[PDB]
RNA sequence: CACGGACCAAGGAGUCUAACGUCUAUGCGAGUGUUUGGGUGUAAAACCCAUACGCGUAAGGUUGGGGCCUCGCAAGAGGUGCACAAUCGACCGAUCCGGAUUUGAGUAAGAGCAUAGCUGUUGGGACCCGAAAG
RNA sequence: AAGCUCGUAUCAGUUUUAUG
């Protein structure tokens, strides 16, 4: 692993895209082993330009989650994620919230895209969110609202009724939807994202 | 009745110069009482030994509250029993630090507080104490 | 009338430079003299202990050499001084015997 | 003659800022506001081999 | 700099301009050259390794007895970062128009 | 992070700025926009800044980010601009996107 | 343009008594002597500064034609006014030589900066 | 194909406060229409 | 910050080593210490006069 | 009124230090100070530090009470209350037989040390120049 | 000048009103 978090994290180019190969050659092969390969991956995102690979790239590490043994093995590949990002959160530059909020998202859709495989998984899947939403109130905000947009974007007027029959299935989000009513009916939390939830549940 | 600290330190300047704005746009009573008691002087921030936070956190609900000193925190061995809260000031004698961290709380500059809490929701302000100088 | 020391950077130099010519010649022994182990007087300071002047007769024969040998073969003696407790004593003795066992000494 | 020649500075706190004054020798725009055309240097901390 | 004198010192003491230090002192007169802070420094690969020894992070202890790095009185420097944040953005009553329109 | 970089920038001096006779000093780096040194136009502390300089030849806007602020000696990016007074503008308001007004 | 230009007041304060004595100068200094008519502002004696002659911050410092001031050496300094040649004239501090001056002149023309002072050590 | 992401939050905000305000325009407007007859029948 | 270092050759190329930070760096910069600690360590050299 | 001034140039008067301070900054913080001394030195600099020594380290009940929390659009209402303020209980060195009064910037939960800076008192010739005698 | 424990909810070279 470490030569993965050190072949990523080597300032450069070529070593850091040959390493993306590599990892994508290996993962087809524990949590410690995940948050050092994140710390790996959020190093490899810090450099980019120009910004159209600076998103090709928001997409790779999405794509990468595409790869109960894979249960398990991407929900603690995920928990390893939310830990890692939520911690070297804060200690971000100013500029790069840019990127950091669009791989956000191009993750959190990978997390969904996968556990759309067939949907157990699903409840274990909101025992890491769960374990998770309720530090740095920031990021929570920024899944509040790009949540329900971007799971708007899975399912694809009378398309609307296409979504309503489909998001009219609507367990899922009754599941997750219910993770956010528990934050807010709580009484000790933000004050703040409780107060943005009540603009955006609606 | 000041304007800006005494210091030269660039730090608590830019605390400052966060605390300037957050006072202006949230108007909330927190942050005027916080920076109105930041631009002291050192002889005005007695520092608060850590023994007062484990006095301070017997009452009631105090469990939730993050205690806030503008001070410097400075350990005090008479303590072997101290809580698991969550604490923000501005220095920490290596001392407190270790012995909260140990115990199980969390010591974060003034910056972090105001991130997680700019309201100052549910949060307590203790006064080092005063007279007890020359 | 005011003395005011602006040597104590010279002072310190010139320090030095001595003790690299009093290494000049003696080159191969040690600038110095094995010293005893002394316990200090006056209630305040008899717990820790010290450097004292020579370790004694007495110290010098039980450890198996005798004075005027000991003061040429890097020793130091101090005849005044009187030995009484033991264990003083023992650390002292033991001090020499191990000063024994690691020199070395030339032929003539 | 014996007018104060000299001053006393803390010793921990002069450890302080000789720390900063290296951290000052990475940040790689304070390399440019003092001195010191930079700007074709490969890289900071600049770091050379061993081998020198 | 560098860390241990394999016989540099010789060749850049002429040189002008050009001056070195082993690690284990650092003259803050020569990093700072009148109080304007940042040299331009050339580690190299042995001292800068070595820094590590000299100072000490949460890992390697000291080596300078009894000591550790100074603290941070902000969590992170760049502040606007903390401002323009979405998690400050949501507390705060709307703007003005940073510049007042004159009345009467 | 920057803002250091400015109030080192603002006390201490630059290798580079001139305090005209009136209160306002200039900036004489190479690379910037408005030739004043302040929050907003000095190179040093912006950290993603975009000017025009001429070559000799066209003038190529160059460009710079974080990303290779540690990796000076090269730095700025660079493009070129047509004769096109008119597509010029486009080019460049087209490179800058989202680059601040 | 600019607003119009107001002085408010023209005339170089002098020093009391300057002309009736060398041994003082004509530099403006106080006059401490308590009972003196200077300090005490009798009517018909000179005027003293003080702060309400100050300028109108719209203005100030500059010169009449419109332009501000601003004092270069080589050319590598006045292209700092690339922006600005619409409020800022720069010329050239005393020392330079009639060498470089006529590069500073000519490179200063193809900018389009106003020099209030060429002409300097320049002939024809 | 570029979305920036930061100035998409501050389009909403900004956004929904500058319909918040509109509102304050108009019923603004009432506001102050309505006066100009009460202070009036009152002037009378 | 950065989480490693691109030594140089002589050649002044890239080299596959690859150096931490020493986390001196992350400590603080202080323009008022340097400046104090920087008037008084420079007096710390003066001959003396007088007359 | 009385003292100084013919005029020009140059020179020409709140300094330095020591002991106690007050404030402000700075570093650490129940600690605190490297620099008499050692070691090293690119050599009166920088860097490192053993052993000592200087100064410091001898929780009650109520009431009010910055902030907080809850309801309430709002004024207000209810809860928690840091500093200290006060209220009456308390422990200690000194009060006549556990008390009658106190106690002392004593405890009851520490705040100090050291350097810089502006300054203040005191002695040093002590803002400059000028008393006679010894 | 400084502290904070007020801007508390503070008085006044003044008039009244009743008691000299």
């Amino acid at each position: 692993t470490s030569n993965f978090v050190k072949q990523l994290s080597s300032n450069n180019r070529k070593t850091r895209v040959n390493a993306l190969e590599a990892l994508k050659k290996y993962l087809t092969a524990k949590q410690i082993e995940f948050n050092k390969l994140w710390k790996g991956l959020y190093y490899a995102m810090w450099f980019s330009d120009r910004p159209r690979p600076q998103q090709r790239l928001a997409n790779e590490l999405g794509e990468l989650h595409g790869l109960t043994t894979n249960d398990k093995a991407f929900i603690k590949f995920s928990r390893g994620f939310w830990k890692v990002m939520c911690f070297e959160w804060f200690n971000i530059d100013r500029y790069r919230l840019d990127k950091y909020l669009l791989l956000i998202r191009r993750v959190l859709f990978s997390q969904l895209k996968y556990l759309q495989s067939r949907n157990k998984l699903v409840d274990e899947y909101i025992k890491k969110v769960l374990r998770w939403l309720p530090v740095y109130t920031g990021i929570p905000i920024h899944i509040v609202d790009i949540l329900l947009d971007e799971w708007e974007r899975l399912l694809k007027k009378e398309e609307e009724m296409r979504k309503i029959a489909e998001s009219a299935k609507k367990t899922p989000l009754a599941d997750v939807i219910a993770i956010f009513q528990d934050i807010v009916a709580d009484y000790n939390n933000s004050k703040v994202l409780r107060e943005k939830i009540k603009e955006d549940l609606f | 009745h000041r304007t800006a600290p005494k210091s030269d330190n660039v730090y608590l300047k830019l605390l400052v110069k966060l605390y300037t704005f957050l006072a202006r746009r949230t108007d909330a009573p927190f942050n005027k009482v916080v920076l109105k008691a930041l631009f002291l002087s050192k002889i005005n921030r007695p520092p608060v030994s850590v023994s007062r936070i484990a006095r301070a956190l017997k009452q009631e609900g105090a469990a939730n509250k993050t205690v806030v000193v503008v001070g410097t925190v400075t350990d005090d061995a008479r303590i072997f029993e101290f809580p698991k809260t969550t604490v923000a000031a501005l220095r920490f004698t290596a001392g407190a630090r270790a012995k909260i961290v140990k115990a199980g709380g969390e010591c974060i500059t003034l910056d972090q507080l105001a991130v997680r809490a700019p309201k100052g929701q549910n949060t307590l302000i203790l006064r080092g104490p005063r007279n007890s100088r020359e | 009338r005011v003395k005011v020391h602006f040597d104590q950077a010279g002072k310190k130099v010139s320090r030095r430079n001595a003790r690299a010519t009093r290494a000049a010649k003696i080159a191969p022994r040690p600038l110095d003299l094995l010293r005893p182990v002394v316990r200090a007087p006056t209630v305040k300071y008899n717990r820790k202990v010290r450097a004292g002047r020579g370790f004694t007769l007495a110290e010098v024969k039980a450890a198996g050499l005798t004075a005027a040998y000991a003061r040429t073969i890097g020793i130091a003696v101090d005849h005044r001084r009187q030995n009484r407790n033991q264990e003083i004593f023992d650390a002292n003795v033991q001090r020499l015997k191990e000063y024994q066992s690691k020199i070395i000494v030339f032929p003539r | 003659t014996w007018r104060k020649w000299n001053v006393k500075v803390n010793h921990n706190e002069k450890r302080y800022a000789t720390a900063s004054a290296i951290a000052a020798t990475a940040v790689a725009s304070l390399v440019l506001a003092r001195g010191h055309r930079v700007e074709k240097i490969p890289e900071i901390p600049l770091v050379v081999s061993t081998d020198l | 700099v560098y860390a241990e004198d394999n016989g540099i010192v010789k060749a850049l003491r002429n040189v002008p301009g050009v001056e070195t230090a082993n690690v284990a002192s650092l003259n803050l007169l020569q990093l700072a050259p009148g109080a304007h802070l940042g040299r331009f420094v050339i580690w190299t690969e042995a001292a800068f390794t070595k820094l590590d020894q000299v100072w000490g992070s949460e890992t390697v202890a000291s080596s300078k007895v009894g000591y550790t790095l100074p603290s941070h009185i902000i969590s992170t420097s760049d502040v606007t970062r903390i401002i323009n944040s979405s998690e400050i953005q949501s507390a705060i009553r709307p703007a003005g128009q940073a510049t007042q329109k004159r009345t009467h | 992070s920057d803002e250091i970089v400015w109030q080192v920038i603002n006390q201490s001096f630059c290798s580079h700025r001139i305090k005209a006779p009136n209160g306002q000093n200039f900036c004489r780096n190479e690379y910037n926009v408005t030739g004043l040194c302040t929050r907003q136009s000095c190179p040093l502390a912006n950290s993603k800044y975009a000017t025009v300089k001429c070559d000799n030849g066209k003038l190529y806007l160059y460009m710079k980010t974080p990303e290779r602020a540690h990796t000076p000696a090269k730095l700025w990016e660079r493009i070129k601009l047509s004769k096109n007074y008119t597509k010029a503008l486009q080019q460049i308001d087209e490179h800058l996107l989202h680059w601040s007004k | 343009p600019h607003p119009k230009i107001v002085k408010k007041h023209t005339k170089k304060f002098k020093r009391h008594h300057s002309d009736r004595y060398h041994r003082v100068a004509e530099n403006w200094r106080k006059q401490k002597g308590i009972d003196s008519v200077v300090r005490r502002r009798f009517r018909g004696n000179i005027s003293q500064p003080k702060i309400g002659y100050g300028s109108n911050k719209k203005t100030k410092f500059l010169s009449p034609s419109g332009h501000k001031t601003f004092l270069v050496a080589n050319v590598k300094d006045l292209e700092t006014l690339t922006m600005h040649t619409k409020t800022y004239a720069a010329e050239i501090a005393h020392n330079i030589s009639a060498k470089n001056r006529v590069v500073i002149l000519a490179r200063a023309k193809a900018l389009g900066i106003k020099v209030t002072n060429p002409k300097g050590r320049l002939a024809l | 194909i570029l979305t920036p992401e930061s100035q998409l939050k501050k389009s909403k905000a900004q956004q929904k406060t500058a319909e918040q305000v509109a509102a304050e325009r108009a019923a603004r407007k009432a506001a102050n229409k309505e006066k100009r007859a009460i202070i009036l029948e009152r002037n009378a | 910050s950065r989480p490693q270092v691109t030594v140089h050759s002589l050649t002044g190329e890239a080299t596959a080593n690859a150096l931490p930070l020493p986390a001196v760096f992350s400590a603080p910069i202080r323009p008022d210490i340097v400046h104090t600690v920087f008037t008084s360590v420079n007096k710390n050299k003066r001959q003396a006069y007088a007359v």
